[PDB]
């Protein structure tokens, strides 16, 4: 079994330091080679930094030389990079990577990934407001409902309409980012109006990584 | 080589079933056969398809295949199955600088359908919280044009606006877009007339959506 | 004799 | 389809060579297939040679000046191949066609127990050209062979005769000492072994040490030491050593005593820089390449071939320290020497061109 | 009652405290430079071994004679600080440390001869182990014949270190120490190293010093003839005048021999340490890469290949 395994991601202050950990199996770190390879929220591919350590040879991106250190221990079959003065350009989903170290690239194994967030905003729960249903404007045969999360800068929040009871097509949009720092994600579904004066419509939303929960119901006016 | 850029010339790419489909990259300078290709389905790490621009790495499907012309790549899909839905990198290993290309989207294709719009006002309460967020919804739309705008008091309001996009369906195989608008405080009250205005290139002609304060 | 040294 | 093309400082010779890498299975080398693509009008009814030369670099200490290499042939080969005097190749045939009739084949067999591409290790206060073992094919316009190459219309292209790991594994090395230390008590019994025979360059060799005592005297340390080995045979025949690798361990075992443990110690280039004469594999110019792979050599071979001999041996090393007549300053060592090849398996590609700051 | 002028005894302190140091130092960075660092072993040349071991051997004499004989026969005379033990040691150490040095050299002229003039029985005939054990057995060889300096010396009654032997057993003790110290080295270090001489000459070789690396001896012809008739200046002398200790009548009978021995003593001490300082010299003139070594340590104090499709 030839696998990577990345540990050490998280939410850090900007200007403050990260230990990523990518622990080896199946190979060792003479016959390959390890490198960092990160990639931003809906942005491509980047190489970072790359260890030989069969050559001792550490290489660096142009942006990220004065900061990072690649290092590779051998007894345990691991690879480190120091990440240091880190700004808000260094959010990203964090891959370690391995290529063969005699004539070979083109990175064959790749790990999970770890994403390294760096942003000066703390965790806060969320708060939820309904959206009223437009029983005049809206032209579709089935009338659409929803609530809106907003304000939370953990990990998205699970919204479940009727604790899941809602099976109705529902769409959960994926969280964006705001200036202030604050995720927000949006939660609709179309439902048919012959069962809008009976069907209850409430959500749930839950942030345990923040460690909130709040309900409320959305009525048509 | 000071630096290499690995332009790949399709951003996205709309495909069908059993199609066959190619995904052009230039570099900014000879790079040899040192050039690799990735797929990465969304939320996953990138696999090796192809390496040496024409070498199929060991248990990748035959259906993929790479070559190259000149300081140009190509990789061929041919007879592109449902399980091919991703992003497609280029990588040239030739130079420390390691660049991948821009990606390309490959998407499944199907007939077009109408989309549908509906308005959302803010709540009460966010009203009393002192912030508006004035939302309109996009269902089911294939062409992925969408860009709604608002038109708040006969006013083009552009810059503040946010915008969403969910993923391909899995059965539907469709894109939902949920827009929304900030205002301050005192903005929500200045302007009593708000609007959802939808350019989309799925339909004959643009479609608005008006609402005005105390309409349900 | 004068062997005071060697 | 990928061919390499070195033209002339002025621009009217031109080789044209498929591989840089020439494999040496042991019974047949592969070919030195290319095609010299002339111009009549310059030449002006003069002759084309192509020379496949295998040249040992080498330097001297004698002179005051720094870096002035020298050269020593130990294989020179020619072929005159514009006025034609083996039939073409499939390459040579393709190359033929795309250029036209003003391009002229040639070939080269080298013949077996001919050295392979290695390059010696130069030290740091070192400013010329590495020393070692290299190839090099020579196309120049001259009208006789003794006539001065004039730079100017001959083109030098260097290449490399490399080898492979054997496909079929070996048997597994093992080797076993006894020594009595002047008082015949009992045997100091001592066993190493590796796990396999054949190594590829950056994997760890598993040594499995076993030690079995039976005398009154105690094993301070055990040392495992990888040793490179290097027959070159410039002007005499000659033999060199270097530790690649050690592992020195404070294990103790006690009289009347067993001692088994598995050491794991792997060769590479970063922690033998230093070592100036260190044995790697052959260079195109001047890129960094591994140590240097086992030298395969024919069951019937003829011996005391020219170049360099790469060999490897795991040396495992008990410092006994004598105890009741001594301040244990005398250390009588047992130790144990296991051979085992270090080469790269059959490729599927080209070797170098992969990565270059 | 030694007569002598301070001014000339302090000069040739000065002088020996200048040759002590010198000679330690060139001793100290010859056996740091043949330490054979990492992958530098020919495997074939075993001059190393007997550099390093004549190297030793004169650091050696220096150390354990220069201190103790300044003080103990030139600067002061009349008392003494180890005892009887101590003075007969010092002597047994003296006389281990020229042993050493004598058949040191006689083996490395050995081992260039049969190197040199008859390269098809050496290798038959020597190797690294062989060569370590002869090392050994010169030394063993060396202590096993000066441990009758520890036999024959004493203290007497004015602090003397004269030994307690009678005139005949010192006689004969002192016959044995100068032929086995002089005779016996002295005829193999000529005819070996003439032998060298002229089949060096009649060739008008090659020294692999290195990996891919090869040398030549500047003055293989000079210097091995003056490897010869400088140990004809500097044993000769000093072993002519402790020869001259005994067995030749009684001081010819209290002339001005008093004084004379006593210059004698100073100018052939100072020939015997002059030997334990021109070696070094010696090998930083023959070999080039010995001297850049020796030097470096003592610092410390045409197109291109394109490519094309077919
Ligand atoms: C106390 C004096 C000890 C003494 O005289 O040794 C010589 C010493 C080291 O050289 P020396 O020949 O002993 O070499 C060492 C050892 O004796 C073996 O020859 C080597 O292992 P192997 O069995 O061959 O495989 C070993 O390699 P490793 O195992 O350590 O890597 C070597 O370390 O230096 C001189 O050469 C000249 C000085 C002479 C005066
Ligand atoms: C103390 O010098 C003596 C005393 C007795 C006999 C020979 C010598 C030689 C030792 C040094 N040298 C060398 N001579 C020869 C010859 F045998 C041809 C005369 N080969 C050498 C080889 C190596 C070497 N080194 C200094 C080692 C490193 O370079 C020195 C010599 C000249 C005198």
């Amino acid at each position: 079994e030839v696998q990577l395994v990345e540990s050490g991601g998280g939410l850090v202050q900007p200007g403050g330091s990260l230990r990523l950990s990518c622990a080896a199996s199946g190979f060792n770190v003479y016959s390959s080679s390890i490198h960092w390879v990160r990639q931003a929220p809906g942005k491509g591919l980047e190489w970072v930094a790359s260890i030989s350590s069969y050559y001792g040879y550490t290489y660096y991106a142009d942006s990220v030389k004065g900061r990072f250190t690649i290092s590779a221990d051998t007894s345990k079959n691991t690879a480190y990079l120091q990440m240091n003065s880190l700004r808000a350009e260094d959010t990203a989903v964090y891959y370690c990577a391995r290529s063969r170290q005699f004539w070979y690239s083109g990175l064959d194994y790749w790990g999970q990934g770890t994403l390294v967030t760096v942003s000066s905003a703390s965790t806060k729960g969320p708060s939820v407001f309904p959206l009223a249903p437009s029983s005049k404007s809206t032209s579709g045969g089935t009338a659409a409902l929803g609530c809106l999360v907003k304000d939370y800068f953990p990990e998205p929040v699970t919204v479940s309409w009727n604790s899941g009871a809602l099976t109705s097509g529902v769409h959960t949009f994926p969280a964006v980012l705001q200036s202030s720092g604050l995720y927000s994600l949006s939660s609709v579904v179309t439902v048919p109006s012959s069962s809008l004066g009976t069907q209850t419509y409430i959500c749930n939303v839950n942030h345990k990584p923040s460690n909130t929960k709040v309900d409320k119901k959305v009525e048509p006016k | 080589a000071s630096d290499i850029q690995m332009t790949q010339s399709p951003s996205s790419l709309s495909a069908s079933v059993g199609d066959r489909v190619t995904i052009t990259c230039r570099a900014s300078q000879s790079v040899s056969s040192a050039v690799a290709w990735y797929q990465q389905k969304p939320g996953k790490a990138p696999k090796l398809l192809i390496y040496s621009a024409s070498s199929l790495y060991s248990g990748v499907p035959s259906r993929f295949s790479g070559s190259r012309s000149g300081t140009d790549f190509t990789l061929t899909i041919s007879s592109l199955q449902p399980e091919d839905f991703a992003t497609y990198y280029c990588q040239q290993y030739k130079y420390v600088p390691v660049t991948f290309g821009q990606g390309t989207k490959v998407e499944i294709k199907r007939t077009v359908a109408a989309p549908s719009v509906f308005i959302f006002p803010p709540s009460d309460s966010q009203l009393k919280s002192g912030t508006a967020s004035v939302v309109c919804l996009l269902n089911n739309f294939y062409p992925r044009e969408a860009k709604v705008q608002w038109k708040v008091d006969n006013a083009l309001q552009s810059g503040n606006s946010q915008e969403s996009v969910t993923e391909q369906d899995s059965k539907d195989s469709t894109y939902s877009l949920s827009s929304t608008l900030t205002l301050s405080k005192a903005d929500y009250e200045k302007h009593k007339v708000y609007a959802c205005e939808v350019t989309h290139q799925g339909l004959s002609s643009p479609v608005t959506k008006s609402f005005n304060r105390g309409e349900c | 004799r004068r062997p005071y040294i060697l | 389809t990928r061919v390499f093309k070195k033209a002339s400082p002025n621009g009217k010779l031109t080789v044209y060579l498929g591989k840089r890498d020439f494999v040496d299975h042991i019974d047949l080398v592969d070919p030195v297939d290319g095609v010299v693509l002339v111009d009549p009008e310059y030449l002006k009814e003069r002759r084309v040679y192509v020379t496949l030369t295998c040249a040992f670099r080498y330097g001297r200490e004698d002179l005051d000046v720094l870096g002035l290499t020298f050269r020593k042939d130990l294989f020179v080969a020619n072929v005159q191949s514009f006025p034609p005097a083996k039939p073409l190749t499939r390459l040579q045939e393709r190359l033929i066609k795309k250029l036209g009739e003003h391009a002229y084949p040639f070939t080269f067999e080298i013949p077996p127990n001919l050295p392979c591409s290695v390059t010696l290790q130069p030290g740091p206060e070192d400013t010329g050209k590495a020393c070692g073992v290299d190839y090099e094919v020579k196309a120049f316009c001259a009208e006789n062979l003794e006539e001065k190459i004039h730079k100017r219309n001959s083109v030098r292209l260097v290449i490399r005769k490399v080898q492979y790991a054997p496909e079929r594994p070996g048997p597994q090395p093992t080797a076993e000492t006894t020594r009595q230390f002047l008082m015949s008590d009992k045997p100091l019994h001592l066993e190493a072994s590796l796990d396999k025979e054949i190594y590829y360059h950056g994997e760890p060799i598993s040594v499995n040490v076993h030690v079995t005592n039976n005398t009154n005297k105690t094993v301070k340390k055990i040392k495992i030491s990888v040793r490179q080995y290097a027959d070159i045979c410039l002007f005499n025949t000659a033999q060199y050593k270097c530790p690649v690798a050690m592992e020195e361990a404070d294990d103790t075992v006690a009289p009347s005593s067993t001692f088994c443990k598995v050491y794991t110690l792997t060769p590479f280039l970063a922690n033998n820089r230093e070592k100036r004469g260190l044995a790697l594999d052959g260079k195109l110019k001047h890129e960094d390449t591994n140590l240097a792979s086992s030298t395969l050599l024919r069951e019937g071979a003829n011996r005391e071939i020219l170049g360099i001999i790469v060999s490897y041996k795991v040396k495992v090393k008990l410092v006994v320290s004598r105890g009741g007549l001594l301040g244990d300053l005398a250390s009588s060592d047992v130790a144990v020497e296991l051979p085992f090849t270090l080469m790269h398996p059959k490729p599927k590609e080209e070797p170098p061109h992969r990565e270059v700051p | 009652d030694v007569n002598t002028d301070i001014y000339s005894k302090v000069l040739v302190t000065a002088v020996y405290l200048a040759l002590f140091v010198v000679g330690t130092v060139g001793n100290t960075v010859t056996a740091f430079t043949l330490a054979r660092k990492k992958s530098l072993q020919s495997l074939q040349s075993t001059v190393h071994y007997h550099l390093g071991s004549l190297a030793l051997s004169d650091l050696l004499t220096l150390l354990l004679a220069m201190p103790v004989e300044l003080y103990n026969f030139i600067w002061v005379h009349h008392p003494w600080a180890f005892g009887d033990a101590g003075c007969r040691g010092y002597y047994f150490l003296r006389d281990a440390c020229t042993y050493a040095t004598a058949l040191n050299v006689a083996s490395l002229s050995v081992e260039r001869y049969l190197a040199i003039c008859h390269p098809f029985k050496a290798k038959t005939l020597m190797s690294r182990s062989r060569t370590k054990k002869f090392i050994s057995a010169i030394w063993l060889a060396s202590a096993l014949l000066a441990v009758p300096m520890l036999f024959t010396m004493g203290e007497q009654n004015g602090l003397v270190c004269t030994p307690t032997i009678h005139t005949a057993t010192v006689k004969v003790v002192i016959q044995v120490n100068t032929f086995m110290s002089f005779i016996f080295p002295m005829v193999v270090i000529s005819v070996l190293n003439t032998i060298i001489a002229n089949k060096l000459t009649v060739m008008v070789f090659s020294m692999a010093i290195e990996p891919g690396r090869v040398q030549a001896l500047r003055h293989g012809v000079r210097v091995l003839r003056a490897v010869v008739i400088a140990f004809v200046v500097c044993w000769l002398p000093y072993h002519v005048r402790r020869l001259m200790f005994c067995y030749i009548s009684d001081e010819q009978w209290t002339p001005f021999l008093y004084d004379f021995y006593h210059y004698f003593y100073m100018v052939t001490n100072a020939l015997f340490y002059v030997s334990s300082t021109i070696n070094p010299i010696l090998y930083n003139l023959v070999s080039a890469n010995f001297r850049h070594i020796f030097l470096a340590t003592l610092a410390c104090l045409s197109n291109h290949t394109l490519s094309s499709n077919a």
